[PDB]
């Protein structure tokens, strides 16, 4: 049943860190889980006896030595762990082998828009989250599937997203666009707008200098924008917005806050808008009247001035002919 | 350093606090700061990334918070300690524990922990990546894990909380998929086994129990509560001899009675 080897337990099957190539024969029928990592598995290491008499569910495989999508897999497999490898391509009849898939990790491998195969993910209606996070990655994809609520496109060198490349993903949850080159022509026209039952958005860490517009209010309930060179809000940015709780707008250069940006904002609890002085006094005369709001109670970490301080008297700190 | 209470026989349910919106997770204080803080990281898988502080109980029933703690690293399992006004926690996708210190907000330190089973590999029986459990006890730190050499046998050992280093490893001969929860008391491992939601009554008690020092192990029936039939987190304080247990939602502290410690040599 169990090889020399590989140890296994009431369907869990322990080939890890044993640091082998192939994937030994002796694997049980009524399999559940299959440990394969911190291993020397490459892509001539799966062999075909690999389905047809694997019950298997779930399968990690991080730490190994694969090139490419993986070949020969348990047709009713739900988690896909790729991890830390030299994955290039994702090829149809590669990911064709498994159509009832939920979960596909690819965090840490070389896949690059260019790299994904077209129409790859066409027979793949069954994946609930994808995740690509430092990925040799250069677009969102676009040839996406559906069911989709977890898509992680962070750390990589992502530069610009289409309006078809996010729309139709819709049933999204959670967008994770962190540590990318997306600029704020680098982010389309209405791009998220389509994205109704989407609860999270990260754009922490990238290139634009103005914090999005038609952003959807539908669903949201958090917008995390930090390390951007945004300065100017525009007005309708956070507008019919009701829907979310937490917005971060911490390590942002705003010099400025237009009169009445967050009236959409109902729902709102938390707010973090600290790590930016020099800003207080002219203009932001609202801000007096609004961070001291009606009923609930108020939770905001926000921003204030330092060369001045109280804006009572008079400053006279001129002093030059 | 902190003074051994005994040998623990009688484990009582007596402070009943809020019910969460997470099933899984842990709560726990630190016994080296005289503040009356706790700590609350609710699990969210591949989600977990923050540290949750409150001042009081109070604070802590209606969700009132002093600070939060963003992590530079997601978390693997319900593992996390506060020692010393720095967290340990298993780094997701790792066998590496991380020392950060909180009110610096700077990773102090990274702990290789050598030939660990990580990432639902060695878990308790609930899952939930808690393949490895920190533990704050009389004789300091602790790190409860398992190696594939033992094959899902527990693993403890003895981790300097300043230095992160490996102070000694005991191997146990006792599964950890069976194990529900466990933790440390004089440097002695208290196994938890609980039903969970075919699920029988296999039992609701510590069946298991190795004494670090000596290297001696045995069989136990120590009545462990599970009203709530799904046990997430299980943390000990010497500070005020208590357990910090999250039960299916259910954040709970669990009051303890304790015995005469005795232990018996024949090698
Ligand atoms: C949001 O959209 C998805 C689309 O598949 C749907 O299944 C779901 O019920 C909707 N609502 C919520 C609360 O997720
Ligand atoms: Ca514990």
């Amino acid at each position: 049943s169990c090889p020399s080897v590989c140890r296994c337990d009431a369907g869990f099957i322990y080939c890890n860190d044993r640091s082998l190539t192939s994937i030994p024969v002796g694997i049980p029928e009524d399999a559940t889980t299959l440990y394969l990592q911190n291993n020397q598995i490459n892509n001539v290491g799966i062999p075909s006896d690999l389905k047809n008499l694997l019950k298997v569910q779930r399968i990690y495989l991080y730490h190994n030595s694969l090139d490419e999508f993986p070949t020969n897999l348990p047709k009713y497999v739900k988690e896909l762990h790729l991890q830390e490898n030299n994955i290039r391509t994702i090829t149809y009849d590669s990911l064709s082998k498994i159509p009832y898939l939920e979960e596909l990790h690819l965090d840490d491998n070389s896949v690059s828009a260019v790299s994904i195969e077209e129409g790859a993910f066409r027979d793949s209606n069954y994946l609930r989250l994808l995740f690509l996070s430092r990925n040799h990655l250069s677009t969102i994809p676009g040839g996406l599937p559906r069911t989709i609520e977890e898509l992680r496109l962070d750390d990589n060198r992502i530069s610009t997203i289409s309006s078809p490349s996010l729309h139709g993903l819709t049933s999204l949850k959670r967008l994770v666009l962190d540590g990318n080159l997306l600029n704020n022509h680098g982010l389309g026209d209405k791009v998220f707008f389509n994205l109704v039952n989407l609860t999270e958005l990260s754009l922490v860490r990238n290139s634009l200098t103005a914090a999005p517009v038609n952003l959807p209010g539908t669903s949201l309930r958090k917008l995390y924008l930090q390390d951007n060179h945004i300065n100017r809000v525009p007005p309708n940015a956070f507008s019919y917005l009701r829907q979310l709780y937490r917005l971060d707008m911490s390590n942002n250069n705003l010099s400025n806050l237009p009169q009445g940006i967050f009236d959409d904002l109902d729902n709102i609890t938390q707010l973090i808008l600290r790590n930016n002085p020099w800003y207080c006094g002219c203009k932001m005369k609202w801000v007096r009247d609004w961070l001291q709001s009606l009923p609930v109670k108020v939770n905001v970490r926000g921003l204030m001035c330092q060369a001045p301080e109280k804006v009572r008297g008079m400053a006279i700190k001129d002093l030059s002919a | 350093v902190f003074l051994c209470p005994g040998l623990l026989k009688g484990v009582y349910q007596s402070e009943h606090l809020f019910e969460s919106d997470h099933q899984s997770g842990a709560w726990c204080k630190d016994p080296l700061q005289a503040s009356d803080k706790i700590y609350y990281m609710p699990w969210t898988p591949y989600r977990t990334d923050t540290l949750t502080e409150y001042s009081s109980k109070d604070d802590f029933i209606a969700g009132r918070p002093t600070t939060t703690y963003k992590l530079p690293h997601r978390v693997d399992g319900t593992g996390f300690v506060v020692y010393d006004g720095a967290l340990f926690f298993n780094k997701e996708r790792t066998r590496n524990i991380v020392k950060f210190d909180l009110r610096t907000r700077i990773k102090s330190g990274e702990a290789i922990i050598a030939n660990a089973n990580y990432h639902d590999t060695s878990p308790y029986r609930w899952g939930g990546k808690s393949d490895i459990d920190l533990a704050v006890d009389e004789n300091g730190l602790w790190v409860i894990y398992a190696t594939e050499q033992n094959n899902g046998k527990i693993v403890i050992s003895q981790l300097n909380p300043y230095t992160l280093r490996i102070e000694g490893t005991w191997d146990t001969a006792y599964d950890k998929r069976s194990a529900s929860n466990a933790f440390m008391i004089c440097g002695i491992l208290y196994v938890v086994k609980s039903v969970y939601e075919d699920n029988e009554a296999t039992g609701n008690k510590i069946d298991y129990i190795y004494n670090t020092d000596q290297s001696k192990d045995s069989l136990v029936d120590v009545p462990f509560p599970n009203s709530y039939q799904y046990i997430a987190a299980v943390d000990y304080n010497p500070r005020d001899n208590l357990l910090y247990v999250w039960n299916n939602y259910h954040v709970v502290k669990y009051s303890l009675d304790f015995g005469p410690l005795d232990s018996r040599s024949g090698p």
